[PDB]
């Protein structure tokens, strides 16, 4: 149990932490909203040629 | 007077002789998949001046 | 992995070679050590498994069913210890190694890369159990018993061979990592139903899924304790595992095509929770507890969310460690009265107070207690199937009802009330018993600190 | 304290009001204080001090781990094993790094409710119009992948989206 | 840091301190009980000063010190709200504790396992705690199942009661009933809201629709035993009369209400739930001061009692005035906990007697119990200035001066004075009169503990109303505006019960004789409901569960389908291929037969 | 609880039975004692009223109405005494009953403990070793061949014999064994 208490963080919570303070902290200096509902910019996707 | 005894506790070592051969053949294993090693787009590294390999 | 399996078939040459008053005490603790060695494997990553070989790899899904099956059994060699004391040093170790072959079986079925290496071992695991039922149990239905469970999984999983080499031959591989990476849907064609459900009720069979699980309540009453044990912790829990690794094949014909099973499982735990309510049999009513848990493993399987998922995989551990408890417990009173009514012994807490607390301890873990696994499994699919469908929630609470009801039933009729005036010959706790209650409760306990351990991948 | 940044987590200016005793009684909370700060708070501050003595005197970093940015899914072909991995890899680790994103607007949220007291619905209207904004993009991103979920069927799903709003936009522009 | 977080945190972890030493030799001796109690009574006083900062800066927090697990987006921690109701509630609950453990001393004395009971009056304390202080659902979850499981252990103390066990599993499965619900509010909050906090539930429910606030009524019908779920507290009067004082009396039975007081800003939104609440605290009030009326053991009495006072916080609930229910539990846990501790005092001084027509004149001979017992009629009735009179009657005139339902308002009127009914007639065949008891007198009581652990409550029950009443600040907007004749309608309403029910009482001693009406009938067989409620749907479900689950599609239909008729198919095919005799005559001709259908089937079309 | 019971109850049993079972219900509903006299004296007036008819027809039928008058008019919630089957301390102190044969399981260290009790415990079981084969004689000897038609045991008839089947109800544990 004391071996199980003290593993190393490889489940990488406290850098995911880190990370998103850090994307947080520039996205909020700079008027960014945080987030964008497109994780892939649509610059590199091919859609089909028209809807009809 | 080793008789009395070893001829009894040479099954209790049993055990931990196999987890040793066990990780031995972890390592030697794992030596077969080195073809990526140091290779991968997020890993890719320069290596140090006195290192051969960055895992082995 | 080799670290954690080579130790396992060491451990026949020294069950072989051992004198016969000291079989046990080796046994025992080199399973114990080897437990502590697969307590490593714990350490898992964020993102993929850890893929030891081309053979052989694990996930945060295997890694606690490994850990379980490690742990159990020290468990069984200490309870099989008591009514296997006038056997022959012969017959002593053919037990032993039945038991060890089984460890070895399930430890290489959890980390098995590909899925016809995991059928075969899944399959293979079949002969140690029918083995042990057959011969070192105690009535005559073992027969039958064995029979029941040897037919209904091969005439569930010999489909399951047909679909896989099938699938093979289509996609070219049966390895997990590169099926995973390369899935492709299913048409809406009756093949594709049909390869669906071949793929499925290989495990259902195993879970059990209502109306298969007639084989349960024969095989895990007439087994020894050990088999009942093993039949009870693990073996179910193969059943969720290979549901879970392979709908990652089947979507999106699931969506539609596990509305039978989802109603099957959604019907039987409210039918096998009343069928514990009147039992005569202490040994049935724990057997048909595991059936009324695992419908919610199926039905968490079946509704394919994250949230399910985790829930499932506590909701196994948590309910391999209580059942596992709890037939421990019923076989230390059958070892006293020779006998599985429950109303034969009845007020055993003024004769044996620490087993009255065990059983409490037990039944309190049953019936899901704050803050418990087995709570947080059973939170964690209840929310799952509420957000499926709103009305999923009756019947949730009426399970959990009906749970506490029957636990609670077999607390009181075992432990409370005068003690049968005529059985005078039962004798105080043993050390042995105590140290097994006390081995199968601490854990449970000590898993709620850390209960992302227990939650699986998608955590 | 400067253990996080302070950005990240905003504060307001924290006023207080003074101490205007108006009756002649003794305040029982005053010497009530006076004796916990004399009494428990000193010798923890005490204890404290030699502890932060002791780390003193051994000092060393951890670093956070830093990521290259490799091609995503939409760069690698059809049945390309090992970009699809690295990608795959990719997917995962920014999934979890918006799910934290989402947590520390939730403690921000949940800080302001308490924080502002009996006028919060009015005093925190940003942290909700914060939440709402990033729940929505994050719903827009992982809502129904379900179990099973990866790179691939976050990008089937964006691209399904873009027809529905190209589509729309084409029927819009017709009016 | 300021003291107020780490007292708050302290006064809870110094009440665990004697649970660690249960396996010291500390609980193998007879001092055990006098440390449990002298713990108890230090977390008081200890507990004592947060609330002094509160009433000085109605200072607030939240304290989430430990992070469990993280789910997705989700985060669970062990998080404590230590605002107005807790800081207010933890020093009563601990007054009461500690009263009730000072009793228990002197009426558990020849109990072979004082030791275990105290253990497990603290751990109910500990779980109540738990659920008072919980900030996040799953917490106040685990203290809602927690004061459960310790109910079930306490009223089942004598396990060799056949009728004890069976009060622990009605009371375990009437508060599954309202778990169901509890569950329900649980996964709707959390799907929808994407929190199990308190701070993000009321941040993104302005207009709450129904579901949620259903399950919680649900629940907190079930644990407060409204008039759906009421049975299991009458029943729970089977253990010893310090668990029914300290659990089924004040602390454990008010945890629905709580739990309704602190979802408030949800319910303040809605109405349909408002209603419901109203008309099921009402019926409830109504229904258990009926019942209590024609009641002959005292501590059936009391417990109706207790159940139509939590039907009053229901109501109180339903006319969007929380803070007014709050206060009414405050004041309720005085004296009704002090009412318990008489009644178990008479009950032990006359040989374990709990029968009022077997007791007699105890006006003389137990002078500081029927004091005690007056002034506590004298609170729980409403009497003016005592501690029930700051939160009664003023629930009384806001149900008044409210947009009522006119049918809740009437019973809670009826209720109001059947109150001074029932409170009548617990003095009157208990304290008055000649005796009726067996001759040999046993009536004894100066004891110290009693004494001083009934006196302390006392003091409560005379002042505690004042002293709170005038020192919390005010959430609430006054009825200052009143019409004499409805401004005293409370006082009027217990008068005529007084006084109706001491004619209907004094009646009893002429010397006529009559044989019961219906409406006695209805009225002390508690309506018929234990009558009917706990013999056919058990009955249905137990004989469905084995002759439908168990015999006809377990052991039958089930066997018929899969593995019966398969086996039946390879016996018969077997027999039939295994059934040839030998003779060359016929499988000779067999196989002319199959090589001529070889020929046409398979040659003539390859 | 302590006699053997009859094939079947005769008319006075009956009648006796009811008559006290009226009184304890009239009891309930006539809480004072003076009322409860003049009522019960009015109860006794009625039961003599007709105690000395000879027509056993007519009085089964006088028993079969007054016991349907008893039951309409019986007390939904009779007094009933603490211990007695329905009493609020009925089984109290069935959990604290330790059957005797439970010392013979104990550590030889518990046993250092009070050695005069468990030298007296075993002269107690010399005795009950040596009466056995006699009881059992006794028992075969005394009851007709077609089996026993009655629960009632007989007594030791001899001066070196213990009455038959004793040991069980001898040694029961208490009525308050802590
Ligand atoms: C909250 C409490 C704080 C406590 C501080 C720390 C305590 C650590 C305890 C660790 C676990 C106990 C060990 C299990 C085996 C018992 C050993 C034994 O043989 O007993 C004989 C031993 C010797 O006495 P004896 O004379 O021989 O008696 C002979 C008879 O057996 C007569 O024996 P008995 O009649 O006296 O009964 C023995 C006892 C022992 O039997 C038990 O049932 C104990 C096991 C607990 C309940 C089991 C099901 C619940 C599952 C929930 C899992 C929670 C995990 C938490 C982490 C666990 C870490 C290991 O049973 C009980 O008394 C009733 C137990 C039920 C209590 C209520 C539990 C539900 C609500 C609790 C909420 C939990 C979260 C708290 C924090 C929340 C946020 C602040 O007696 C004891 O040692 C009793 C121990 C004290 C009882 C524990 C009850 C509370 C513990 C709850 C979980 C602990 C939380 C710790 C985190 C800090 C907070
Ligand atoms: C401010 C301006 C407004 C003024 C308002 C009014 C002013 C004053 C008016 C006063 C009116 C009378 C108040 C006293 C009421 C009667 C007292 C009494 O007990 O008399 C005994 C007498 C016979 O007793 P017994 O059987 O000879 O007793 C045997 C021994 O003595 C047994 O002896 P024990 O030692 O067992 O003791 C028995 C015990 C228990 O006594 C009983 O056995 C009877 C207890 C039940 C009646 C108590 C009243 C509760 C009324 C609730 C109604 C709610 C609606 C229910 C709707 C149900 C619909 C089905 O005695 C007591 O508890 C004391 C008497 C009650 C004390 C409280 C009285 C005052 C509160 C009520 C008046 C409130 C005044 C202020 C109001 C302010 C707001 C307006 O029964 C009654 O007189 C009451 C009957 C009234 C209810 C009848 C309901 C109809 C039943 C059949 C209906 C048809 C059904 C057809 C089939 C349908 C199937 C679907
Ligand atoms: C008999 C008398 C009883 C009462 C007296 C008791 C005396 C007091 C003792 C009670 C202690 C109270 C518990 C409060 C928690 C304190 C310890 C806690 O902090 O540690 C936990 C850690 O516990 C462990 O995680 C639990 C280990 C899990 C079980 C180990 C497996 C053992 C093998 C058994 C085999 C069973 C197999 C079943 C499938 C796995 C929490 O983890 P974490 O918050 O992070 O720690 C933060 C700091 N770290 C990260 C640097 C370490
Ligand atoms: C004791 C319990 C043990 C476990 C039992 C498990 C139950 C397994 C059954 C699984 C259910 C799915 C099977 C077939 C899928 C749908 C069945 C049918 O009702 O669907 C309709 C099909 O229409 C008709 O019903 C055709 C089916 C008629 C023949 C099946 C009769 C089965 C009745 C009894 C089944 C008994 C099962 C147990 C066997 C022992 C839909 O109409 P349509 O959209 O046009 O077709 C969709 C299929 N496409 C896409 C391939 C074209
Ligand atoms: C007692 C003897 C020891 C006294 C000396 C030590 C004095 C205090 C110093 C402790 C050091 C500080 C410390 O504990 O570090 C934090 C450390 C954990 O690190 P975290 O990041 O906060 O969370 C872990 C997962 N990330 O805290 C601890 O683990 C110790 C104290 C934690 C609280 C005590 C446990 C209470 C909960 C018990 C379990 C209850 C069931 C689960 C909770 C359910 C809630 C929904
Ligand atoms: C979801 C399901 C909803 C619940 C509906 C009914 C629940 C099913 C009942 C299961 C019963 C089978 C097994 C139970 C064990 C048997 C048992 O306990 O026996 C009954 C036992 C002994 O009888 P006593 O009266 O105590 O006698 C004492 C002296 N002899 O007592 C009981 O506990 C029986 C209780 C059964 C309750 C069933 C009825 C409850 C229905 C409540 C309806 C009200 C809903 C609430 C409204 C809320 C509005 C906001
Ligand atoms: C096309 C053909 C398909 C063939 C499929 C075969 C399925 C395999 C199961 C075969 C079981 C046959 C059982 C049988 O015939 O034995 C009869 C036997 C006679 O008893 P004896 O002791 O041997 O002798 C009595 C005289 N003293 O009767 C019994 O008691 C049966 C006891 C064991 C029965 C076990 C059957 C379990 C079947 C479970 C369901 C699955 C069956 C396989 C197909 C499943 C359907 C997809
Ligand atoms: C203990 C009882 C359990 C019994 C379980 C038995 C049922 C298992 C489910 C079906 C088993 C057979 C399925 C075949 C195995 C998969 C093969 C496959 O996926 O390929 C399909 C093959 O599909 C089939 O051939 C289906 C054959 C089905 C015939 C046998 C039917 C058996 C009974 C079906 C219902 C049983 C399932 C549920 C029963 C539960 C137990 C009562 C595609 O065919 P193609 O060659 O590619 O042609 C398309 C392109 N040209």
């Amino acid at each position: 149990s004391t071996f199980v208490a003290y593993l190393p963080d490889y489940r990488m919570q406290e850098w995911a932490r880190r990370e998103a303070e850090r994307l947080v902290k520039y996205r909020e200096a700079n008027g960014l909203p945080l987030m964008e509902s497109n994780c892939f910019d649509p610059n590199k996707i091919q859609l089909p040629e028209d809807e009809d | 007077n080793v008789l009395q005894i070893v001829r009894d506790h040479w099954v209790h070592i049993l055990v931990p002789v196999g987890f040793v051969f066990g990780c031995y053949l972890d390592r030697r294993s794992d030596e077969k998949l080195t073809a990526f090693r140091n290779k991968s787009l997020l890993f890719k590294r320069e290596l140090r001046p006195n290192e051969e390999v960055t895992w082995k | 992995m080799l670290k954690i399996i080579i130790p396992t078939t060491m451990l026949l040459p020294m069950t072989w070679m051992s004198k016969h008053n000291m079989i046990w005490i080796n046994a025992t603790v080199h399973s114990l050590l080897i437990s502590l060695i697969s307590l490593s494997l714990l350490n898992q990553l964020g993102e993929n498994s850890l893929n030891f070989s081309l053979t052989f790899f694990s996930d945060s899904l295997s890694a606690p069913l490994l850990v379980l099956t490690t742990w159990l059994l020290p468990l069984m060699l200490m309870a099989s210890q008591s009514h296997l004391s006038k056997e022959t040093t012969t017959r002593k170790k053919l037990y032993i190694t039945m038991l060890i072959l089984l460890q070895l079986f399930l430890i290489m079925t959890f980390t098995a890369t590909e899925l016809i290496l995991f059928y075969i071992l899944f399959e293979a695991t079949l002969v140690p159990t029918l083995i042990i039922i057959t011969r070192w149990g105690n009535q005559t239905e073992r027969l039958n018993a064995g029979l029941y469970f040897l037919f209904y999984t091969l005439a569930g999983s010999l489909p399951l061979l047909v679909a896989l080499v099938y699938i093979q031959n289509t996609t070219g591989s049966l390895n997990f990592l590169i099926i995973h990476y390369w899935s492709h849907p299913l048409s809406n064609s009756w093949s594709n139903i049909f390869m669906w459900l071949a793929c499925i009720m290989a495990f259902m069979v195993k879970m059990p899924l209502y109306g298969l699980h007639l084989w349960l309540p024969k095989a895990h009453v007439e087994a020894p304790i050990a088999g009942s044990m093993v039949l009870a912790a693990v073996l179910l829990k193969l059943g969720g595992y290979g549901m879970m690794r392979i709908t990652t094949i089947l979507n999106p014909l699931t969506n539609y095509m596990a509305y039978p099973f989802l109603m099957l499982s959604m019907w039987g735990m409210i039918m096998t929770s009343s069928i514990c309510l009147r039992q005569t049999d202490l040994k049935s009513l724990i057997a048909y507890s595991s059936v009324s848990h695992m419908a919610l493993v199926i039905v968490a399987i079946m509704i394919q969310t994250p949230w399910s998922f985790m829930g499932a995989t506590a909701l196994m551990i948590a309910h391999g460690l209580t059942s596992s408890m709890l037939f421990c417990l019923a076989n230390t009173n059958y070892e006293r009265v020779h006998s599985r009514t429950m109303i034969l012994a009845r007020g055993l807490q003024t004769l044996l107070p620490l087993m009255a607390t065990w059983w409490l301890v037990a039944s309190l873990t049953n019936l899901a207690l704050p803050p418990s696994i087995n709570l947080i499994g059973e939170l964690f699919i209840i929310t799952a199937s509420f957000s499926w469908s709103n009305i999923t929630i009756i019947l949730m609470g009426m399970n959990m009802m009906i749970t506490a009801l029957y636990s609670l039933y077999m607390l009181i009729t075992t432990q409370r009330g005068k003690y049968t005036h005529h059985i005078n010959n039962i004798k105080p706790s043993f050390t042995r018993e105590n140290a097994l209650m006390a081995l199968h409760i601490l854990p449970l306990l000590l898993l709620t600190l850390n209960p992302k351990m227990i939650l699986g991948p998608l955590y | 304290p400067d253990s996080w940044d302070k950005d990240v987590y905003p504060e307001p200016p924290r006023r207080t009001p003074a101490p205007a005793p108006q009756t002649s009684l003794p305040n029982p909370v005053t010497y009530l204080t006076k004796i916990f700060d004399l009494l428990v708070d000193r010798p923890v501050t005490l204890a404290r001090e030699f502890i932060e003595q002791q780390h003193a005197k051994n000092r060393y970093y951890y670093y956070h781990r830093e990521f290259r940015r490799v091609p995503d899914i939409t760069e690698c072909e059809e049945k390309d094993i090992l970009c699809m991995f690295e990608a795959e890899m990719q997917w995962r680790r920014d999934y979890k790094v918006d799910q934290e994103i989402v947590n520390i607007i939730q403690e921000r949220l949940k800080a302001c409710q308490q924080r502002e007291g009996e006028s919060y619905r009015q005093n925190c209207a940003k942290e909700l119009e914060q939440f709402t904004q990033v729940s929505k993009a994050f719903q827009d991103r992982y809502s129904d992948l379900g179990a099973h979920y990866s790179a691939r069927k976050c990008l089937a799903k964006q691209k399904q989206r873009m027809l529905a709003e190209r589509k729309a936009a084409k029927e819009a522009a017709a009016a | 840091m300021n003291p107020f977080a780490s007292l708050t945190l302290t006064t809870l972890t110094i009440l665990t301190i004697p649970i660690m030493m249960s396996n010291s030799n500390i609980y193998k001796t007879n001092l055990y009980p006098n440390y449990v109690k002298t713990t108890v009574s230090y977390a008081f006083t200890l507990s004592l000063v947060p609330l002094l900062m509160f009433m000085h800066t109605g200072q607030e927090m939240i304290i989430s010190n430990w992070h469990w697990m993280t789910l997705q987006t989700v985060e669970l921690s062990l998080s404590f709200k230590m605002d107005y109701f807790s800081v207010m509630f933890i020093p009563v609950a601990l007054f009461v504790t500690w009263s009730i453990m000072e009793f228990s001393m002197w009426y558990m004395h020849s109990d072979p396992f004082i030791n275990r009971f105290f253990k497990y009056l603290l751990l109910f304390l500990i779980t109540m705690m738990i659920l008072v202080t919980a900030n996040n659902l799953f917490q106040l979850f685990i203290g809602w199942e927690g004061v459960g499981i310790m109910s079930f252990l306490l009223i089942g103390w004598w396990h060799g009661r056949t009728d004890a066990n069976t009060a622990a599993l009605q009371a375990i499965l009437y508060n599954r009933i309202g778990d169901i619900g509890f569950v329900l509010s649980m996964a709707w909050f959390l799907t929808h809201s994407n929190a199990w906090d308190l701070q993000q539930i009321f941040m993104l429910n302005n207009e709450c629709p129904n579901m949620p606030l259903i399950g919680l009524l649900l629940a907190a019908a079930g644990k407060s035993a409204q008039f759906g779920l009421h049975p299991w507290l009458p029943s729970a009067m089977e253990g010893p009369t310090p668990v029914s004082a300290l659990l089924h009396s004040s602390t454990m039975v008010v945890a629905g209400v709580f739990l309704l007081i602190r979802f408030y800003p949800l319910m303040e939104t809605n109405k349909l739930v408002q209603t419901m609440t109203l008309c099921l605290g009402a019926i409830t009030t109504l229904f258990t001061a009926l019942c209590a009326i024609t009641q002959n053991d005292i501590k059936k009495i009391v417990a109706f009692s207790t159940s139509s006072q939590l039907g009053l916080m229901m109501v109180t609930i339903g006319i969007n005035q929380p803070h007014l229910a709050f206060l009414h539990i405050c004041m309720h846990a005085f004296f009704k906990a002090m009412l318990f501790m008489c009644s178990g005092s008479i009950i032990h001084s006359l040989n374990d007697e709990q029968d009022i027509r077997k007791m007699g004149g105890l006006y003389k001979a137990m002078p500081f119990t029927t004091t005690a017992l007056i002034i506590g009629s004298l609170a729980l009735t409403g009497m003016p200035y005592l501690t029930g009179f700051y939160s009664k009657d003023l629930i009384i005139e806001a149900v008044n001066m409210s947009y009522t339902n006119a049918w809740a308002l009437l019973m809670t009127l009826i209720a109001t004075s059947l109150t001074a009914a029932y409170s009548t007639r617990i003095i009157f065949f208990a304290f008055l009169g000649k005796p009726r008891f067996p001759p040999l007198v046993l009536i004894n009581e100066n004891n110290p503990l009693l004494i001083n652990s009934i006196k302390r409550l006392l003091i409560g029950s005379i002042f505690a109303g004042f002293i709170i009443s005038n020192n919390i600040p005010p959430m609430t907007v006054p009825n200052t505006t009143m019409p004499l004749y409805m401004k005293m309608t409370a006082l009027i309403v217990t008068i005529m019960g007084f006084m109706l029910a001491l004619e209907l009482n004094n009646t009893t001693y002429y010397l006529k004789f009559k044989y019961p009406s219906q409406t006695y009938k209805f009225s002390n067989m508690l309506g018929y409901y234990p009558s009917i409620m706990h013999r056919l749907p058990t009955y249905h479900n137990l004989s469905m569960s084995q002759k439908s689950a168990s015999s006809l599609l377990d052991l039958i239909w089930l066997e018929t389908i899969l593995p019966k008729t398969t086996s039946f198919i390879q016996m018969k095919m077997s027999i039939m291929v295994s059934n040839q005799k030998g003779l060359i005559k016929l499988y000779f001709l067999s196989f002319l037969i199959t090589i001529m259908i070889s020929m046409t089937l398979f040659n003539y079309h390859e | 609880a302590f006699s053997a019971p009859a094939a079947y109850l005769t008319h006075q049993q009956k009648v006796l039975r009811l008559y006290k079972r009226a009184l304890r219900h009239l009891e309930s509903w006539c809480v004072h004692r003076d009322k409860y006299r003049y009522f019960a004296c009015l109860m006794r007036a009625r039961f003599d009223e007709h105690k000395n008819e000879k027509d056993m027809v007519k009085a089964t039928q006088l028993l079969r109405q007054a016991e349907e008058e008893f039951w309409y008019g019986q007390h939904p919630q009779p007094y009933i005494f603490p211990e007695s089957p329905g009493g609020t301390s009925y089984e109290r102190y069935e959990c604290y009953k330790v059957p005797e044969w439970c010392l013979d399981d104990w550590h030889p260290s518990e046993k250092a403990m009070y050695p005069d009790y468990f030298a007296k415990r075993e002269q107690w079981k010399r005795l009950r070793r040596e009466s056995w084969e006699r009881e059992v004689k006794q028992l075969q000897e005394e009851t007709p061949p077609g089996g026993p038609r009655t629960e009632a045991l007989p007594p030791a008839r001899k001066e070196g014999d213990l009455p038959p089947l004793w040991w069980h109800i001898v040694t029961r544990p208490r009525e308050r064994p802590m």
